[PDB]
DNA sequence: CGTCG
DNA sequence: CGACG
């Protein structure tokens, strides 16, 4: 959708485009999308957080020009935020916002960490199965998702296509297809869901979560 | 079919054949969402000679050089083909045969490429407008061209042109009937694939502009009559032109130059045309007399109708074969509009002029065809403004669009009990009308009897025009 | 498969 | 689209 995109190296195996070395895994790495001339498609070009400043992209705004910038962790999106650059209420009020949105991103991140530490991928395969949740590709979306559901419940599937949507930077979109020709573009920050049920197997890990359910409801972006 | 050339081996080798099957396969893929517009090329190629076989494969996006392309060597012919297969259902979810091929997401969709005595005694003109009709160099040209604008992926058969044909008709339908945008979209997308576009790299547009539909429909149906004519062209003791004239089911003579009725043709010809949307003058060649085996007889029921007018009407020639062969056809119900303002029917006009400008001839093919025929109008329906008509009103037999300018109406002539418009070009007395020049509309086919046939040249007004007219 | 180009 | 862990 973007130009830039940032994210944790989902495997130790890109060459950064500068310096031409491995990036390793889990690692924040910066890519931009460029297209490809072997096939239809644009594809990242990845760098080091370091090699893709020093290559001259004067980004303005992350949080708006890179794609996948409301999914990293706080302190890292505030390090991003920085090197992008080299009324009492209205005020009060803005502060108290970041500061609950700091709150809901690290919270997020202690529970998936947690989720990592205790259970496998298999595990959490079928705790997305239990809540009839559809299982993504890739480790890394598993256990997004699987901490979705657990802080905001069960997604129902979409009204039209029947598919299930996914959060992405500003809405959660609909991953279906209404027809073998055309996919299903709903999106919506609203979207209808169960609450969430871990199965009474993982109940000895559950208490490994200690509830601590909440009643939040997804913050978004203005 | 054809080698690949990105395989460097069009001389050297030739694609394989087996179990009346080719395998060479053209794949499209589009989403107007994301913009992607993609082809995938798949050959098996065997050599002229031994038993050598390789696997081609290229890939890309289509009218650009976004892409790459492999050429493997197979060990044998045996896993060539087990390759080749495997590769077709990765890319397509399908298998290689099926008589019910189904669609499925994110996969390609196969394109339907289409590849590949002497004793007449009749008068010359004759044998010069049957040459001209039934001409196969102009039309294996048209045919089988390579135009990489609007064939980016070859030429397709005449089946998958019908498909996005009936696919713009179900477009207009929905554009009508408050449609959803997704209602659109899916078809948009079937269309795009079904007729591959070179777009460059820019996402290809919906089809909700009705009027580049219109325009597309236009030319979808433009490759249809051209499929007809080249079908009908591939039909001995007797001589081809002999040969040729039995397919037309037509009796044709050609009027006298010096003749009185051929006179009052020419005076029709000069009076009704117009330099004003013409940049050419008409010159008249060989005059007609035509007549259909049937027509003679399904157009009797009209005869003793009242105020039949002898009028015209104006197709490229590649259709006139088979004009003759089975007189005028109405469109079907399912085929979308493509310009006309008044339904589908069977449509002329009173000047010479207009009729003509359907001709699309050419500077280098100044010559074109053009019709003339008794139409029993009856009682016209007269309209002044575009109306997709269904049912005649309660007592009408045709229908007349209005224009600006008529014959005049006090010169008009009686040929066998027939009007004929032949006066000169002046101003009908009809205010706030969208037309130039008059239309006339049947919708029934016997309402027509085709009487003559007229050759004419188009002397475009060119330097040549210029020197003659000018010393 | 799930990465990467 | 292929290539590769
Ligand atoms: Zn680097
Ligand atoms: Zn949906």
């Amino acid at each position: 959708d973007k130009l830039y995109r940032v994210e944790y190296a989902k495997s130790g195996r890109a060459s950064c485009k500068k310096c031409s070395e491995s990036i390793p895994k889990d690692s924040l790495r910066m890519a931009i999308m460029v297209q490809s001339p072997m096939f239809d498609g644009k594809v990242p070009h990845w760098y080091h957080f370091s090699c893709f400043w020093k290559v001259g992209h004067s980004i303005r705004h992350p949080d708006v020009e890179v794609d996948g910038f409301s999914e990293l962790r706080w302190d890292d999106q505030q390090k991003v935020k920085k090197t992008a650059e080299a009324s009492k209420k209205e005020k009060d009020k803005d502060s108290k916002l970041e500061k609950a949105l700091k709150a809901q991103n690290d919270l997020i991140w202690n529970i998936k960490d947690e989720l990592k530490k205790v259970c496998s991928t298999n595990d959490l395969k079928e705790l997305l199965i239990f809540n009839k949740q559809q299982v993504p590709s890739g480790e890394s979306a598993i256990l997004d998702r699987v901490a979705d559901g657990m802080v905001f419940g069960a997604l129902l599937p979409c009204e039209e296509c029947s598919g299930q949507l996914v959060f992405k930077s500003d809405a959660y979109y609909c991953t279906g297809d209404v027809t073998a020709w055309t996919k299903c573009m709903v999106k919506t920050q609203t979207p209808n869901r169960k609450e969430w049920v871990t199965p009474k197997e993982f109940r000895e890990i559950s208490y490994l979560k200690k509830l601590k359910v909440k009643k939040q409801d997804r913050i978004f972006p203005p | 079919a054809a080698v690949d050339p990105d395989s460097g081996l069009e001389h050297s080798a030739h694609v394989l054949e087996k179990g009346g099957k080719v395998f060479s396969a053209t794949l499209g893929l589009v989403d107007i969402v994301k913009g992607t517009n993609s082809y995938y090329k798949l050959q098996l190629l065997e050599d002229d000679k031994e038993n050598r076989y390789w696997i081609f494969r290229s890939w890309g996006r289509v009218g650009t050089v976004i892409g790459s392309n492999k050429l493997e060597q197979m060990p044998s012919k045996e896993d060539a083909i087990e390759h080749f297969m495997k590769l077709y259902e990765e890319k397509t979810g399908n298998a290689w045969h099926s008589k019910n091929f189904t669609k499925y997401p994110k996969k390609f969709y196969p394109l339907e490429i289409d590849y590949g005595g002497t004793k007449s005694k009749l008068p010359k003109p004759v044998q010069d407008l049957i040459k001209m009709i039934f001409d196969v160099e102009s039309m294996k040209k048209a045919m089988y061209e390579i135009d990489l604008q609007k064939m980016p992926l070859g030429k397709l058969s005449k089946r998958q042109i019908q498909a996005a044909y009936s696919i713009l008709s179900e477009v207009q339908q929905a554009v009508s009937q408050g449609s959803s945008d997704s209602q659109i979209l899916d078809l948009s997308n079937r269309f795009y694939t079904l007729i591959p576009h070179d777009f460059g790299m820019k996402k290809p547009p919906l089809l909700n502009n009705a009027d580049s539909v219109q325009a597309k429909a236009e030319m979808l149906d433009n490759l249809l009559d051209i499929e007809v004519a080249y079908s009908l062209l591939r039909g001995s003791s007797k001589d081809p032109i002999d040969v040729n004239y039995e397919k037309l089911k037509t009796d044709i003579k050609v009027v006298d130059r010096d003749s009185e009725e051929a006179e009052i043709i020419r005076k029709y010809v000069k009076n009704t045309h117009a330099t004003t949307h013409n940049a050419y003058d008409l010159e008249v060649i060989d005059i007609f007399k035509i007549e259909r085996e049937g027509e003679c007889q399904r157009y009797k029921p009209f005869k003793q109708l009242h105020n039949r007018r002898l009028l015209w009407h104006g197709s490229r020639t590649t259709n006139f074969a088979g004009i003759l062969s089975q007189g005028l056809r109405i469109a079907p119900p399912e085929a979308p509009v493509t310009g006309y303002m008044f339904g589908k029917g069977i449509y002329f006009a009173d000047m010479v002029s207009k009729s003509a400008n359907y001709c699309h001839t050419s500077q280098g093919d100044p010559i074109g065809l053009i019709l003339l025929g008794e139409v029993a109008l009856g009682n016209m329906y007269e309209l002044k403004h575009a109306s997709h008509i269904s049912k005649l009103p309660k007592g009408k037999h045709s229908v007349k669009g209005l224009g600006k300018t008529t014959p005049d109406p006090s010169a008009n002539i009686s040929l066998d009990g027939v009007d004929v418009p032949l006066g000169t070009g002046i101003s009908s007395g009809v205010n706030d009308t969208s037309l130039l020049y008059n239309e006339y509309i049947v919708y029934d086919i016997a309402q027509v009897n085709l009487k003559y046939l007229l050759k004419l040249k188009f002397n475009f007004k060119t330097s040549l025009w210029l020197e003659h007219h000018h010393h």
